């Protein structure tokens, strides 16, 4: 008679490359990045001694 | 076909998945820098220069437990990108490594699942040790439930949970962490086997003969 049933196919479990990626979690978490702000002049007041 | 992946969330995750792996690298030989002095593929994944790299998953928010084993007397074994931690812990909190930072690292998790798992045909199961009491393998394992029961589909998941017994508490919040992991973890768990240490300190005592023991 005719012979075989060809089939084919796979599994697969994951929801292939489809999440995204950009979170800067290095592995053992996010490490670094200061941020350093401007800051101002310090300064105080006058007096009066005598003149 | 036979291959397992194993998750495990928490300090004592961590430090429970640690010993177990010691024992799977006694089962069949392989030396701690990974190569030979079926039972190999479902965790080692073989390589052209006769390396084998455990296929799991070690995830935590305190990277104090997790720096140690990548500079332990195991560190030629592990890949470095699988021992994931975080940088803040989550200190019994549900929320931080759940909604704002474990939010941004679920997503590298992730990506390391999806990583780890394509060169894999039969992916029989997952294996999560979750921490009821704590923080970190309370909510990210509580995030890792969630999208993975919605992203792998049907597929097995199974909780070796550890469970604060009423008795011994070492933390006094495992009614205020737990539960709602209990309400995660009811639909969207498939089989979940709790320990406590209260049972294995009595059998440590009369069956076993060893006294003052730790964690290890
Ligand atoms: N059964 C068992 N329980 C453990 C073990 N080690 C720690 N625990 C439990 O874990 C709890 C400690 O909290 P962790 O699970 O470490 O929480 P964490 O991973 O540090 O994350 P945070 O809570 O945010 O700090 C304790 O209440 C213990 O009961 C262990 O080796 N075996
Ligand atoms: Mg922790």
């Amino acid at each position: 008679s005719f012979r075989g049933a060809p089939m084919l196919l796979a599994e697969n479990c994951s929801p292939g490359p489809r999440y995204s990626v950009n979170p800067k979690i290095l592995r053992t978490g996010k490490d670094l990045g200061p941020a350093y702000s401007i800051l101002g002049r310090y300064h105080t007041k006058t007096t009066l001694t005598p003149g | 076909m036979r291959e397992c992946i194993s998750i495990h969330v928490g300090q004592a995750g961590v430090q429970i998945g640690n010993a177990c792996w010691e024992l799977y690298c006694l089962e069949h030989g392989i030396q701690p820098d990974g190569q030979m002095p079926d039972s190999f593929n479902t965790f080692f994944s073989e390589t052209g220069a006769g390396k084998h790299v455990p296929r799991a998953v070690f995830v935590d928010l305190e990277p104090t437990v997790v720096d140690e084993v990548r500079t332990g007397t195991y560190r030629q074994l592990f890949h470095p990108e699988q021992l994931i931690t975080g940088k803040e812990d989550a200190a019994n909190n549900y929320a931080r490594g759940h909604y704002t930072i474990g939010k941004e690292i679920v997503d590298l998790v992730l990506d390391r699942i999806r990583k780890l798992a394509d060169l894999c045909t039969g992916l029989q199961g997952f294996l999560i040790f979750h921490s009821f009491g704590g923080g970190t393998g309370s909510g990210f394992a509580s995030l890792l439930m969630e999208r993975l029961s919605v992203d792998y589909g049907k597929k097995s998941k199974l909780e070796f949970a550890i469970y604060p017994a009423p008795q011994v508490s070492t933390a006094v919040v495992e009614p205020y962490n737990s539960i709602l992991t209990t309400h995660t973890t009811l639909e969207h768990s498939d089989c979940a086997f709790m320990v406590d240490n209260e049972a294995i300190y009595d059998i440590c005592r009369r069956n076993l003969d060893i006294e003052r023991p730790t964690y290890t």
